[PDB]
């Protein structure tokens, strides 16, 4: 596994997207060791609320506990390993098995056994016998991650640069809301043929989404027919240690929405704005109101401004099981809260218009590689090389004057060859002491 | 014909209702008149002539409804977060865009040009007691997609109409609801006109 | 129309005195009265109204059977063991447990509530020329079941019915047969009303 | 009704051209009587009486044609070699050999006995305005073949047909033609009468 | 393979339900090795009469010899390998190659040759072009067992201490007849998880099955919701040296059955119980009329009672074809055999609403064995431990006081995980021969 | 991989239709190694024309480019990997990628790239990121091959002595044109199993035809059921260095077309017969008027007289997908033209009727090839062994008498085994310096 990304991440073998042996030493080497996004507070906000939620392949209770905290185990029961769970949401202070009727709290604690009395004894210790707990939860503004490796870094220090670049929307504008349920739907592509169109994956927009742009008139009909840089200017894009990182592209808050959603977006953002930037300045607050496209690392993306939040959910090297979630600001008036909500999933949900351009080009390439002769052939991440810049005055991380980049791409895949060819975190640490250099 | 819920303990009180409406409603004149208008429209969809469907068979009014339901427990209560997901919930402006999308020499997806046959079955009818213009539609749909050599996707629904005689002698859907049954479709995506 | 069974080599004598019965049996009115009935049957099981189902269309003396036919060679005569499982035999007593099975808050199967999705074709129908109130009806059934995110099961079928007119207007099953088509379902069950 | 093929992109001018002529031509008494002849002949095939089909149901003149269309790009337009491969295309001759191989007890692929259903749906009709003994026929097919245990082939089709109304009073096959929907089935053959 | 199950066959690591290399080292070393229900005589009763079975994977067609024993061959030609036979069941003198026009005999010998005189002369041996057979087929009292190993111990010492258990209704009740066609459906579940559900699950009954008790009535009602042991007493089970094992639970002799099953059922238990007690004992003549749940290892599986006889055949690791038959007893009336041939598939066949019940179990379990994390947690077979018994004056074999008990997992696990270990039946015996202790 | 074939390819282990990894194997020393077909100089006749193309599991665009000359490229971007073309067939003097817009030209090279001047400069290298191209395309008769390795022997010498055979029909009779499009279908059997029914079948002809031949009164009737040789005698078998192989049934140019078409086309292969037997000579003369069954090595199949031209375009161990075009001879009348085309879809194609049968015997052959105990069980290819002879003055290869007959099942799986066992064409040299000894 040791050469499929090349020095600087700038080319990646086309057999990552479609190799078997690969996904499976991914679900040790990437799944078993970084935090992956659970859910959001807005969606277990009272005590016994859970969701399902999947972590990799594993699939994992989160509940919201009596004092107020969030734990979370594998759906599985410690007797047979029945799944426990069959609901996607709900509200519960205990969840029995089905099959011979084990009750464990909320908590993951074996509460009850039937016939413990008349046949179990002292044959059973029922707390040896709790769910199998997700040992680190933690969350950031809200939206809560989980790591199976006890070792893992403080989710904040896993952000790294990228950070600084959420907390305009994330942090400072007064809270967000997940919006759910999710749109769920399974795409024939691999895991991170979505992660590195939403890492990095400006130039894409005007070409791909030409028809879109025409029918929708959003306002990145600018780089329609990539014929065009934005009048703006070309945006940034930036890359972390840990493989999270973002386009911006400056001013569109209205993203990847229709003229509908426009003028009443903008107005929005706008007056948001104009606070701001006496809180945390006139660079960020604008960064408040421009549109944020990227991916935190492995597999959850967003976008800002058209404001969506996804999981690239892998079922196996040719699968994934994709969910789309709106965000909004918590101070948003209801009904535009509503309206960004549908305008999410009509252009990325399963009915998303756009959703249908992007699919286009992920399950091919998934599909080349798969195959002999044509995974051999090199995916290229050249887009802005040898013009990245680190420790920048005002913009922290590795960071290129263009959201039409591949910056981002070319820090995602360092960090994943780093991780594929470690075994824990200390290797990971060892692999990445020169990241920026 | 009602449906006792108290005794019948998997059926909603909306669905019980709906069944009782349609129920009740059988016109013979009217089924065969509403078949007629659903298979002129399924054709119409099925030849991808997207601009006659919007013009001639939907309203201005239009409501295009299709949600995806989050799957609950039966027996907790408790959980009252929004349970459904609109994966098309459009205006007409809204059918416009996409139906603009679809059409475009651009949409790089419809090239080369996709295969659609459409399946309407179980259709039934009744005109709405207060305002006789409106008819209520029930019918279920199987929809093939067939592109690209070797991909086939079928959906399956139920679409919940409500249809308006126009001036002239026209009929337009004002509203389409669909409640789709597979919470994680395994058809690529949902992007078919149910 | 009649079959020549010598000539026609495929068709059982079964099958062609059947074509025979709703070849001639043919009745415009009957046709639209028993598609009203089976699509109200349709409607009234894909809400799952199991209850309502069993009280107002099935009739007490119901025998409602599903066969797997063993795969026999065609050319072999010899071998006489039966060659027919009942996958259902039932009464209408079998039936009410099956259908209280259904509706138990405990059954753990039905925790989210499944989707159904029935679609009905092919309806013909004849009267039977001794006892007039009976009704024999054929119909072929696309049944779609959806489940616990991504499970799909589609069933195909034909059933080869006898309905009862009752007194004060209503038409209840008195028999159903299913000569189920896939001898090994692919379906993880065949837990389906057919 | 009528389609604008400037607005409406992707209509072709034959699809257009036949969406209006079964629009103008719909009659519902002809829809009850085409209903039933397909119905009839679904069932015919659905039991394997293929020389009761092709004797009574399918005419001398019969041309019975079933493509598979190459896909070519729609902006494109220089390339002008056969987009069509003929999957069938065949006279009465030709359905003879067809159907006595089906029928011969050394066929090794039809033992054990293959089960067919067949599912028809969206008929329409309209007479010819010029040979009013002509009736145009379009509809809707499913088609479900088990076999083996284990197989489950399912086909989806639009036929286009000519029917001719014959002295006496029935009615036969004159034209059947089907663009097949998938250009590369995975239903392991074609090798059914749609 | 080493440490699958953990000692006393105490744990079993969840991964089994789900491995796909496990599932292709299963079919050498449990399929290739153990004895693999064929069929009853009453299915093959006269010569010529054949039927298809599955051997594991392969493919066997079992035949009625013209001096009355019974040879079984891998249905494949010896020609270029085409399958021979396509018909479940029926009588025939000699099967026919459809492809070139070879004819074998019933007896497997290579018979008839197309143009053997014009193009084969010397070229062809025909008695070397046998086809391949099944070296071992024996029985027990009609039914019909194959083993692929020439090595097996025969079949009534493969029993072990089961077969005395089996005795009162297999060899005492005055002959069993097996009803066919079987109900065939296909599950997504391992073979494993429905061997373990039947060799030893009572505990699941009054939960997984409380609806379908609330609502036929069965015998078993007794145990619904997990609250009471039987009134009978907490039954028994046992488990033997090659794996095979068994619950009884005392006098319910109509078993899963619907009430209006259970007054004519037990009348004709109870009749022969009481002859039968004059010839083999009290206990005995008990056992005739209890129920018992057990597998014949490995995937054989069986009810008395409501007297079902079931094969999990496997397909892959994650896929089992289900075969389910009704037994009778050879002097019930025919009315009753009926009966209880349509009440096996009322409750257990593929549209059995017990079955769907007790499926809802089998899937989920082998799904989550095959999702990285999760296959890492245990399965636990406790229940009971630590108070097995072996050599009592009455019961035989390793036994425990209870139905509700995981003896007979213990043992089937422990068998398990002695053949995936062994490369023979010498390194199986080498390692089974402390089994009891 | 080394004893998957007997010496002089009299046994082959029936595994080889049904095992994972050997498919994975055959990729590389199979796919990647011989000469596949493409498409005929009639398909893509002008500059610009294309055809898609599957070589193995790979797909290429076969494109005419301004010179007259044919390339062909894999079907993948050289920017992030995405399919490029997705019609089967057309004109284009470019092909541009839908992901970002990078433009091709017909001959792979990389024209334009969206933002060169803007965004890239000095970053891309255009001359660097032209498709991927096949580097060996070669033509027989209008035929075009291509092969991926650079080391193949001349398409010419890879034919060996099967160029002869195929030269009246392919060579001498004024020029043959491929009759698109192709009827194509998925069946669910390993390329091998069709590859040796067309390289060698005749055997089967009068068995699993039965029915066919009774029905459309094919010349072919004169050997129903097996019972007698053709009068015109047994025929020939041949096979070659490189594995192509074929048999000659004389006389039968109507081939599997019914009765319908016997007159017609047996009046013109007659009167061309007449004059070329001036030009070639009898014996070659009459061979354009025979029935020819073969394989070009590895998976293109054809037929003479009935004339069609197949590929078994693997898909995987089980699963192929199956081209079948027609062939004519450019002098027929244009109406003969268009009843041969039918005709061949009639027999063999999708829903050809003799295809039917053959397609019987394909599948289950692959799947008793996966079971563990029937995949140990050996195919025989013995018809005819110890008869074959070389150096025939008449009739050149490795030669039998009668196309019934098993020499070029024996000569197809000699140079199978050869190249699985060799990892490059000088390997596969060294195991065949004694291929006709
Ligand atoms: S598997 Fe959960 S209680 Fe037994
Ligand atoms: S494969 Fe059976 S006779 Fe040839
Ligand atoms: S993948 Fe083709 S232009 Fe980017
Ligand atoms: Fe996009
Ligand atoms: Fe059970
Ligand atoms: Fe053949
Ligand atoms: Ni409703
Ligand atoms: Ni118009
Ligand atoms: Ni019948
Ligand atoms: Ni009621
Ligand atoms: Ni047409
Ligand atoms: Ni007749």
């Amino acid at each position: 596994y040791q050469n499929l990304v090349s020095e600087a991440g700038l080319t990646q073998k086309l057999l990552i997207h479609g190799d078997k042996e690969l996904f499976q030493h991914e679900l040790k080497t990437i799944f078993a060791r970084n935090w992956l996004f659970l859910t959001h507070d807005s969606l277990i906000p009272s005590p016994g609320d859970y969701v399902k939620a999947k972590m990799g392949v594993d699939e994992v209770i989160v509940s919201r506990q009596n004092d107020g905290s969030v734990r979370a185990f594998l759906n599985v029961c410690r007797h047979r390993g029945k799944t426990l769970v069959h609901a996607e949401a709900g509200n519960a202070k205990g969840f029995v098995c089905g099959y011979h009727g084990w009750g464990y709290g909320s908590n993951g604690e074996l509460q009850s056994v039937p016939f413990e009395k008349e046949l179990y004894g002292d044959a059973i210790k029922k707390k040896c016998l709790g769910l199998k707990e997700v040992p680190r939860i933690e969350s950031f503004h809200g939206f809560i991650y989980g790591c199976f490796d006890a070792e893992a870094p403080p989710l904040i220090d896993y952000l790294g640069d990228a950070a600084w670049y959420l907390e305009p929307t994330f942090k400072y504008s007064g809270g967000l809301e997940l919006v759910g349920p999710p749109g769920k739907v399974v795409v024939k592509a691999n895991w991170k043929s979505f992660a590195e169109n939403f890492v990095g994956d400006g130039y894409h927009v005007g070409w791909t989404h030409a028809a879109a742009l025409r029918a929708g008139q959003s306002v990145f009909s600018s780089i329609a027919g990539n014929a065009k840089l934005p009048p703006e200017g070309a945006g940034l894009q930036m890359t972390s240690k840990y493989g999270s990182g973002m386009g911006v592209f400056w001013g569109y808050y209205s993203g990847n929405f229709s003229a509908d959603m426009i003028p009443d977006l903008m107005a929005f953002g706008a007056a948001k704005q104009e606070k701001l930037a006496k809180e945390i300045g006139d660079v960020r607050a604008r960064i408040y109101r421009s549109f944020l496209n990227g991916t935190i690392f492995p597999n959850n993306s967003f976008l800002t401004g058209s404001a969506a939040f996804r999981v690239w959910n892998p079922i196996d090297e040719n699968t994934t099981e994709v969910w789309t979630y709106a965000f909004v600001e918590k101070d948003m008036p209801e009904d535009l809260k509503r309206r960004v909500a549908d305008a999410v999933q009509r252009s990325i949900g399963p009915a998303g218009f756009w959703e249908s351009d992007d699919n286009e080009n992920m399950e091919t390439m998934s599909q080349n590689g798969k195959k002999y002769q044509s995974s051999n052939i090199d995916q290229i991440a050249s887009l802005g090389f040898g013009k990245d810049v680190y420790g920048d005055e005002c913009y922290p991380g590795v960071v290129g004057k263009s959201a039409i980049g591949e910056t981002s791409y070319r820090g995602f895949y360092r960090a994943y060859q780093a991780h594929i060819s470690s075994s824990n975190w200390a290797e990971f640490e060892n692999a990445s002491r020169n990241w920026h250099i | 014909m009602m449906i006792n819920t108290q005794e019948d303990k998997l059926v909603s009180a909306h669905d019980a209702e709906e069944f009782h409406r349609f129920f009740v409603g059988h016109d013979s004149d009217l089924q065969q008149e509403v078949t007629t208008l659903l298979t002129r429209e399924a054709h119409l969809l099925d030849i991808q002539a997207y601009k006659a469907w919007l013009e001639h068979f939907v309203a201005p009014e239009i409501k295009y409804q299709v949600i995806s339901r989050e799957l609950r427990s039966t027996s907790e209560r408790r959980y009252q977060l929004n349970d459904a997901v609109n994966l098309y919930n459009e205006n007409y402006q809204q059918l416009k865009v996409r139906v603009e999308h679809q059409m475009d020499p651009q949409n790089w997806a419809n090239n080369p040009k996709i295969r659609f046959t459409r399946f309407v079955t179980n259709v039934t009818a009744a005109k709405d007691k207060s305002a006789p213009e409106i008819l209520h539609v029930r019918s279920n749909l199987i929809l093939h997609r067939a592109r690209r050599e070797n991909q086939v996707d079928v959906f399956y629904a139920t679409r919940e109409d409500k249809w308006k005689r126009i001036e002239g002698g026209g009929i337009k859907l004002v509203e389409r609801f669909v409640d789709y049954p597979e919470r994680i479709p395994q058809t690529h995506n949902l992007l078919v006109f149910l």
